[PDB]
């Protein structure tokens, strides 16, 4: 039953209150500048390693497989940029993180106010 | 767990099935729990100075490394702590113990160390002069147990023996965490001198080192493990 369904689904996940929230909302907004911080790193638009982030995130496959017969593939658009900033020093591969955890964070949050 | 609560176990540390985290927290898994948004963050700030300690050889305990609670003399009978410098003194109270800074003007002359029980015989910022009984043991007078002495300094006029020493202590202060904050550093971790401690909204709000110290965090909104 579809209806029921999602109901039952959101109502599986709890709320969030001033704590979570105030915290969620600056983790994300940590990982942006994270990500901005990293555009200058191997010059790549801040965008760019932000959708990069979902590869490993949100899905592995799943996401940029079917975006229609053509998209940024695993192997061609999108490997070149997971493995590229892949080295660099601690002041680089930090700001990794925080893109990542930001980054759930942002679908958590959502996930919160559904 | 509801404020006020603590958490016993300290931030990633393992946590056996039923074992207590806290008076009403009991744990259903054996894992590592984790602080979750601590509302209350205690740093130690450590303080050193070198001191100078007047005591009669017959009844002084040698020794070059005194720990905290590692008996300082004896003192076979009252011992009148005998000034060395005029000027303005001051009062330090130390646990236990207590500290005279002697000061001429404004700078310091000397530094003055009161082991356990040694009791000041002089008013913080009174005028006093030298040849004057500053402190008095009752005997015994052990080092206090907040503080460690280091490097103990060897010389002797006779029959009171005068050793300045190199002191090493502790002074813990709390920070309330709020919701407008995080903590930044990890849990049980050495801190440089003014650093920034827990990130807040406004930069006022953000802990700020008054020292080199320790952080360690305390009473967390809720612990979970995993």
């Amino acid at each position: 039953d579809p209806v029921r369904q999602y109901l039952h689904e959101i109502g599986q996940v709890p709320l969030l209150t001033l704590e979570e929230e105030i915290d969620l909302a600056r983790k994300v907004e940590e990982g942006m500048e994270a990500i901005k911080k990293l555009s200058e790193a191997t010059g790549l638009d801040q965008e760019l390693i932000r959708e990069v982030v979902r590869a490993k995130i949100l899905g592995t496959a799943r996401i940029q497989k079917i975006p229609g017969l053509k998209e940024k593939p695993d192997p061609k658009t999108v490997e070149e940029v997971d493995g590229k900033l892949k080295s660099l020093p601690k002041e680089l591969k930090r700001y990794l993180h925080i893109a990542r955890e930001g980054e759930a964070a942002r679908q958590h949050l959502i996930e919160a106010n559904l | 767990l509801p404020a006020g609560v603590d958490a016993l176990v300290k931030d990633g540390e393992e946590v056996v099935k039923g074992q207590e985290l806290a008076p009403g927290v009991v744990s259903r898994m054996d894992g590592v729990a984790l602080y979750r948004f601590p509302r209350r963050v205690r740093v130690d700030y450590l303080r050193k100075e070198r001191a100078a300690l007047r005591i009669p050889l017959s009844a002084w305990v040698e020794k070059e490394a005194y720990r905290p609670g590692e008996v300082l003399a004896e003192l076979s009978e009252p011992y009148l702590f005998r000034a060395e410098e005029s000027g303005v003194v001051e009062l330090k109270d130390l646990a236990e113990g207590h500290l005279i800074y002697l000061r001429q003007e404004e700078e310091v002359v000397a530094r003055y160390f009161l082991p356990a029980g040694m009791t000041p015989l002089v008013v913080e910022g009174e005028i006093v002069e030298v040849g004057q009984p500053l402190a008095e043991g009752k005997g015994l007078l052990r080092l206090p147990r907040h503080m460690t002495a280091k490097e103990v300094e060897a010389e002797e006029e006779g029959d009171s023996v005068h050793l300045t020493l190199f002191l090493e202590w502790t002074e813990p202060k709390d920070y309330k965490v709020a919701p407008h904050m995080n903590v930044i550093v990890p849990e049980g971790a050495k801190v440089q001198a003014g650093e920034k401690i827990v990130a807040a909204i406004d930069p006022e709000e953000e802990v700020i080192a008054e020292a080199e110290g320790v952080v360690h965090l305390h009473e967390p909104a809720s612990i979970l493990v995993v």
